[PDB]
């Protein structure tokens, strides 16, 4: 009985409302093998929460550091004072090894359910993870997980789907207009007409390369655009 | 009045080298196999004579259209 | 059941699935006959394997080259190590084909007569040299470590491995020798001028292999 | 061919009335060589093979009559820069009558993206019509499940291709497919007066709808035989 | 009007591909679709396809060949041109200027043809008779205008 | 495939075969050796 994305269409078999956001659209079936699906299900999780980040930094950086140009925020003489010109080798080592340790405890827990939730080093402490994606415990200090759980994570889904979608608006405005999402925004406040999509959309102002610290990077617009 | 129209028979025959291995298949003569040289000779002078092979008019036509 | 190289196209009937790497592929039923299958298998294998020697070979030299560590390219490699080791071209030819034609007479007669090799005859080996299936010898000296002694689900795992990296590498060799041929450079200098400009750098742009381009 | 709407056109007779019995779309008993009569019939003229090619046909003009003309109507609004402002067959196709530079890649380059792209879309519609349902089957990174079609080859269905699932009734897809051959065979015949009109006079399909409202008298294929 | 090595190369090309055709329809015609009795009885039909399809619309298309390619090459080599400075026989068919330099009439378009003014062909579609003084043979302006009758 | 390679046992397609092996082997040898007459 839940409304579905589009007027007068038929589910699919496998579709039916026990995932949260569930509006039934799956146009290429790829979620017919019940373990391709549980996969896709936590990809879109993880994108819709590291998006809803992404989002987030982007905008409220533009607040309060307006010309820093979140696009070109990665380039090493662009960092903050106390980071500035930091070795960008070192630095990624550190992401490197705390991330594939924080990855690889995540990935473990979907090959084998509730295998990973206890401390190693520290023995006793545990989180209760619920459900698949959703681990609970010291990741949900203010307990929120109490109470209607699945309204929660229909909101969640929600808004990560849309932030999926505000992001990538961001990076493709950036490519085409040169300028972060709220500057862009002025902009076309200032002069709806002539300053829109019509405009812009033939000119892509990536440069083709970067050097960074002596080693060269490729960049790449997402369409051919005039360089 | 009959139509002019397009009339085929759909997979008449079937593409093998089963009778490649049998020379003389054409004929219910030389089928039986070489006794006598002469044998060889008449293998090679039967060859495009399909009136001789078979009595239906049909089937002659065809073997003309292809050769 | 089974996936096949032409959805759709159901599989030969000599093409049963039980071998490594079937995919019901032989659109000229080259080997419909049983007795002749088995010689392909074992000829696959041995073009697979040699192929897969020969391409990490020229790949790992290549990346010598390009660091600058000064192997030559393997289109030349030949003639730099005859001069540069003073090596006369006809005597290494003729070892090679003492050393391969025992070493390759001894699998041939094994096919023919299979665990005819381990009689003892050769030096007293008596079961290094028995055989376990055609193209897969086994064995304590082929075989070592043991790991077609051991699991026999991972064993027939591996035996799907083998034969596609060595199909895999028999393509690459291949590629070796057109990309070779039609721009003359190394396998590196190539993917490194595909990498600076993949649109305007290929083989639709060498001027050869589209000659009406 | 009787223009417009009707129970049978000028060219039907007697003898096609045999075997068009309406069921086909577009069915208005025009047969005058006889080429769908199902007696004796084989090879590639057959009527499951010839009903199957004109929707083939018709889709694919309908996307050449309307892709034929975008440019030229888009540019002449200044919706699209002048420098893309080309007429169809100065776009590449034909080098010898003009050529565009300015493609992210060598015109050849492209053509083989199109041919390994089109081996797959092709083969597998192939595929369908020789062993109706075997694309649904072998594993094709799950989109499998959008590909088990329909029975009628030239009508797939599913998830992907009746995105919306329109015509649901028997009735409305009946319309549905009649007003598709009839907007596809328009547009056949459009697509036939572009290549004619090209020869002929040289220019866009555009301009010479203009010239001609221009001075209609002066202006139509009585008068371009000379110049 | 072939001036190089390439135009041969190409027609070989073709030619084998048409021998390869050849072979396929003769299997296909045997093996997959073969006509039956009836269809080859139609005489009628046949000499109709033969006299106006084979006969006719060939010597229309050679016709064709003539008037656009071998005409103007001839022109221009009896002339004396060098054979590799001379228009490609596509140049010639996409660029009207250059065959009304080496025949006027082509300045006029079909537009003759379809008034009957068919005089205005004179030029290319001719009746001289006789052999050309330089070259010893027919001339080609004959040789068009009778493929176009026939 | 048996019957493939039965076709070519016939004698026709074996003598061509084997003419033509044997031509060739006579025809590369005068091509290394050319002009013999006399052992030598
Ligand atoms: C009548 C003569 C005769 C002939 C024609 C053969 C022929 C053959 N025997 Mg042999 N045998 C013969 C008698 C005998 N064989 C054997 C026992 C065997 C065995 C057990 C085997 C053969 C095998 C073979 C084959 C080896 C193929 C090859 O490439 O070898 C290449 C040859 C060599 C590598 C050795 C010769 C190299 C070189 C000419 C001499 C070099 C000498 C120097 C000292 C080298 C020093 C180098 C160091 C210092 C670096 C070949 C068909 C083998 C085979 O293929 O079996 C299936 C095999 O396994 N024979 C005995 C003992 C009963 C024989 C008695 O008369
Ligand atoms: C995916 C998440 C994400 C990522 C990858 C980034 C990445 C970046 N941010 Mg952003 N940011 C994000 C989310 C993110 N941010 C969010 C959600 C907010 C809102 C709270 C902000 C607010 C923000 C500000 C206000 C600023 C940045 C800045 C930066 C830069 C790093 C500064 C530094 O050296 O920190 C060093 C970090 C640490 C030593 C670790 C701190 C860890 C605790 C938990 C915090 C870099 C471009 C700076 C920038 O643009 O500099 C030019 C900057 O001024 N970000
Ligand atoms: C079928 C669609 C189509 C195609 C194949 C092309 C192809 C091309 N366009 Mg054109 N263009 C189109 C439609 C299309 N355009 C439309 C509708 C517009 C108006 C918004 C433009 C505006 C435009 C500009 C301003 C420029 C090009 C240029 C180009 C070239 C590629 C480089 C580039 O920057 O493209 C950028 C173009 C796009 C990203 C348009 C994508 C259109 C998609 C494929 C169709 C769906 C659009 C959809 C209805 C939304 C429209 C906008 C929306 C706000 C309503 C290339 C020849 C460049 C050129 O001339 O180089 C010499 C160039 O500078 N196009
Ligand atoms: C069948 C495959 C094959 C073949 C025919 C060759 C052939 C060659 N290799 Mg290569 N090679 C191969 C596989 C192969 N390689 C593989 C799989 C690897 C490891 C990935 C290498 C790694 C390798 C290196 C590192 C070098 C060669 C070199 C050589 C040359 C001298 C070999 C020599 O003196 O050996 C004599 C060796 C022995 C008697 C012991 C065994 C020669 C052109 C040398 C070269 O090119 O020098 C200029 C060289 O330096 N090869
Ligand atoms: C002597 C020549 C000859 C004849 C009399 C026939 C006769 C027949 N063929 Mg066969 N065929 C031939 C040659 C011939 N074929 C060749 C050479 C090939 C290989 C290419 C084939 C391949 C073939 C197939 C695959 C099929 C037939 C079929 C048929 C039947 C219907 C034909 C029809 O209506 O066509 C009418 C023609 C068309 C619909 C196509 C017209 C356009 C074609 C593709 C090109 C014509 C080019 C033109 C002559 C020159 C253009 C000049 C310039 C503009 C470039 C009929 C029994 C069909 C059958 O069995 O039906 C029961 C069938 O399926 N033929
Ligand atoms: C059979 C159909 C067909 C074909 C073969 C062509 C072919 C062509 N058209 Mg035409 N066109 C057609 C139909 C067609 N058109 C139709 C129906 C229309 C009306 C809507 C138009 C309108 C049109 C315009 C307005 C223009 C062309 C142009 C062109 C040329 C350049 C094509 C190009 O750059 O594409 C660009 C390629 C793409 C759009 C495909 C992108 C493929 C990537 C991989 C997709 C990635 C997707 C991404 C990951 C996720 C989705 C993102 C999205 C939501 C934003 C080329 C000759 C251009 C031209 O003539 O330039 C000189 C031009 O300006 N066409
Ligand atoms: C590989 C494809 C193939 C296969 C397996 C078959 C199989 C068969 N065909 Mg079919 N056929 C094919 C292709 C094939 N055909 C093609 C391409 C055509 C068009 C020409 C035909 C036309 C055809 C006809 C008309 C007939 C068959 C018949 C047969 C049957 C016996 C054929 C036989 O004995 O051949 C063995 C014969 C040969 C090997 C001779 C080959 C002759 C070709 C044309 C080469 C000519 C070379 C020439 C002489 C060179 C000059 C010589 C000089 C230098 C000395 C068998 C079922 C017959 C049948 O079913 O009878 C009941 C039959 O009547 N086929
Ligand atoms: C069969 C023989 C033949 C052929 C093929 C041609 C062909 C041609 N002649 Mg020639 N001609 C011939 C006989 C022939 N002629 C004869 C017998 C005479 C003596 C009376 C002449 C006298 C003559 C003169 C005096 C002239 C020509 C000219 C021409 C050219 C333009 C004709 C024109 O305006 O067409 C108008 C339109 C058409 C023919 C219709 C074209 C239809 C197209 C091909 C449809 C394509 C549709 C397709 C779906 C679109 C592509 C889609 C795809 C890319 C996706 C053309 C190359 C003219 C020229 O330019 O000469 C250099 C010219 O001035 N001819
Ligand atoms: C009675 C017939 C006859 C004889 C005896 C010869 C003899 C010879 N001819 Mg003559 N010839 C003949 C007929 C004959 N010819 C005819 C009919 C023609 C016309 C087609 C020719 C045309 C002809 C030409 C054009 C040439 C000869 C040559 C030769 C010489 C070939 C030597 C050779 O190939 O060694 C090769 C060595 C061998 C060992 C061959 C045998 C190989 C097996 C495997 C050996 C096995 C050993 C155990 C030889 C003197 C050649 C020459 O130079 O003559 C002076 C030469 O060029 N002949
Ligand atoms: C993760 C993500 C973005 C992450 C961004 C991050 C971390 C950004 C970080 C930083 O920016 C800051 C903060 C500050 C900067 O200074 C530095 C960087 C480092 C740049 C976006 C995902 C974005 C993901 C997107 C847009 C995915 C869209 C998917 C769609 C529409 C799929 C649709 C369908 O697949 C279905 C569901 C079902 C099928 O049946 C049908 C089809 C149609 C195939």
């Amino acid at each position: 009985d839940r409304k579905l994305w589009a007027p007068g269409v038929v589910a699919p078999e496998y579709l039916k409302g026990d995932l949260a956001g569930d509006y039934g659209w799956d146009p290429l079936g790829l979620g017919a093998d019940p373990t391709a699906l549980k996969w896709y299900r936590q990809s879109e999780l993880q994108h819709a929460r590291w998006a809803m980040l992404g989002v987030a930094g982007v905008l409220v950086q533009e607040i309060v550091k307006p010309d820093v140009y979140f696009y070109e925020a990665g380039l090493p003489q662009n960092l903050p004072e106390p980071f500035t010109n930091i070795n960008m080798g070192g630095l990624l080592a550190w992401e490197f090894i705390l991330m594939h340790w924080v990855e690889v405890r995540r990935w473990q827990d979907y090959k084998n359910f509730g295998s990973v939730n206890e401390d190693p080093i520290f023995k006793g402490n545990k989180v209760p993870n619920p459900e698949m994606g959703y681990p609970g415990g010291i990741f949900d200090p203010f307990g929120f997980s109490k109470g209607n759980l699945k309204e929660l994570q229909t909101k969640e889904i929600k808004n990560g789907r849309l932030a999926m979608i505000a992001y990538m608006a961001f990076i493709l405005q950036a490519q085409a207009t040169g300028k972060g999402p709220l500057a862009a925004l002025s902009a076309h406040l200032s002069n709806p007409f002539g300053n829109n999509i019509l405009k812009n959309i033939g000119t892509c102002t990536v440069p083709h390369s970067v050097d960074v610290q002596g080693l060269t990077i490729p960049l790449t617009c997402l369409w051919p655009g005039s360089q | 009045a009959k139509k002019v129209k397009i009339a085929v028979d759909r997979n008449p025959v079937e593409t093998s080298f089963e009778k490649w291995a049998k020379p003389g298949h054409f004929s219910r003569t030389l089928s039986k196999g070489p006794n006598t040289t002469t044998w060889i000779w008449n293998l090679h002078a039967d060859a495009h004579d399909f009136d001789s092979h078979t009595s239906d008019l049909e089937e002659i036509s065809r073997k003309v259209f292809s050769a | 059941v089974r996936p096949v190289w032409f959805p759709g196209n159901p599989p030969p009937a000599h093409l049963d699935g039980s071998l490594a790497g079937d995919y019901g592929f032989d659109p000229l039923f080259l080997g419909q006959e049983p007795q002749t299958l088995k010689w392909y298998v074992q000829a696959e294998l041995v073009h697979g394997r040699f192929a897969m020697l020969g391409a990490a070979g020229i790949i790992l030299t290549s990346i010598g080259a390009k660091v600058g560590l000064g192997f030559p390219e393997w289109y030349d490699a030949g003639k730099v190590v005859v001069e540069k080791n003073n090596i006369d071209f006809p005597t290494l030819m003729v070892i090679q084909f003492y050393l391969m034609g025992w070493a390759e007479t001894k699998r041939w007669y094994d096919f023919k007569n299979p665990g005819s090799q381990a009689d003892g005859s050769f030096l007293g080996f008596t079961e290094e040299f028995k055989g376990l299936e055609n193209g897969y010898p086994g064995g304590r000296f082929f075989d070592p470590m043991g790991l077609s002694r051991g699991d026999a689900a991972k064993y027939q795992e591996y035996k799907q491995k083998e034969v596609k990296n060595g199909r895999l590498a028999m393509i690459a060799c291949l590629g070796f020798a057109a990309q070779y041929a039609a721009t003359g450079k190394g396998p590196l200098d190539n993917l490194a001028d595909h990498l600076a400009d993949p649109n305007h750098v290929n083989f639709a742009t060498n001027g050869v292999s589209i000659p009406i381009a | 061919v009787d223009r417009s709407k009707d129970q049978l056109y000028v060219g039907a007779s007697q003898s096609s009335l045999a075997y068009l019995d309406g069921s086909l779309p577009g069915d208005f008993g025009f047969d005058p060589l006889g080429l769908l009569d199902p007696v004796n019939s084989g090879g590639f003229i057959e009527p499951k093979w010839l009903q199957y090619s004109e929707v083939i046909h018709a889709r694919w003009a309908m996307l050449g009559a309307a892709g034929c003309i975008a440019p030229e109507v888009l540019g002449a609004a200044g919706l699209i820069p002048d420098a893309t402002n080309i007429k169809w067959f100065e776009s590449g196709v034909i080098p010898p009558a003009g050529s565009y530079n300015g493609y992210w890649a060598d015109p050849y380059t492209i053509f083989f993206v199109e041919i390994v792209a089109m081996q797959f879309a092709e083969l597998r519609r192939l595929q369908d019509f020789r062993y109706p349902g075997s694309m649904g089957q072998q594993y094709f990174l799950g989109l499998e499940a959008i590909f088990k079609g329909s029975g009628d080859a030239a009508y797939p269905g599913g998830p992907f291709f009746n995105l919306f699932n329109l015509g649901k009734t028997e009735a409305a897809m009946k319309e549905l497919k009649l007003k598709e051959i009839k907007n596809g065979r328009l547009a056949m015949l459009a697509m036939l007066g572009y290549g004619a009109q090209a020869v002929m006079t040289g220019k866009g399909p555009f301009q010479n709808l203009v010239e001609h409202l221009a001075d209609p008298v002066n202006n139509n294929i009585l008068t371009n035989f000379a110049g | 009007g072939i001036t190089s090595e390439l135009q041969l190369y190409t027609t070989a090309i073709g030619g084998l591909v048409m021998a390869a055709a050849m072979f396929f329809a003769g299997w296909f015609h045997y093996h997959k679709a073969a006509p039956k009795l009836e269809w080859f009885q139609n005489v009628e039909s046949m000499l109709n396809h033969h006299l106006g399809g084979l006969l006719g619309l060939g010597s229309l298309a050679w016709a064709g060949h003539q008037i656009h390619v071998s005409l103007p090459v001839n022109k221009l080599l009896d002339a004396g041109v060098d054979p590799k400075e001379i228009p490609l026989p596509h140049d010639l068919l996409l660029n009207r200027a250059i065959m009304a330099d080496l025949y006027p009439s082509f300045a006029k378009g079909i537009a003759p043809f379809f008034t009957l003014n068919w005089s205005e062909y004179s030029d290319f579609l001719t009746f001289k008779g006789g052999l050309n003084p330089v070259t010893g043979g027919l001339w080609l302006s004959d040789t068009a205008h009778h493929h176009v009758a026939i | 495939m048996k019957d493939f390679t039965t076709y070519l046992s016939t004698a026709p397609v074996i003598a061509t075969i084997w003419f033509t092996f044997t031509a060739g082997l006579l025809i590369e040898i005068n091509r290394y050796f050319p002009d013999p007459l006399v052992f030598s």
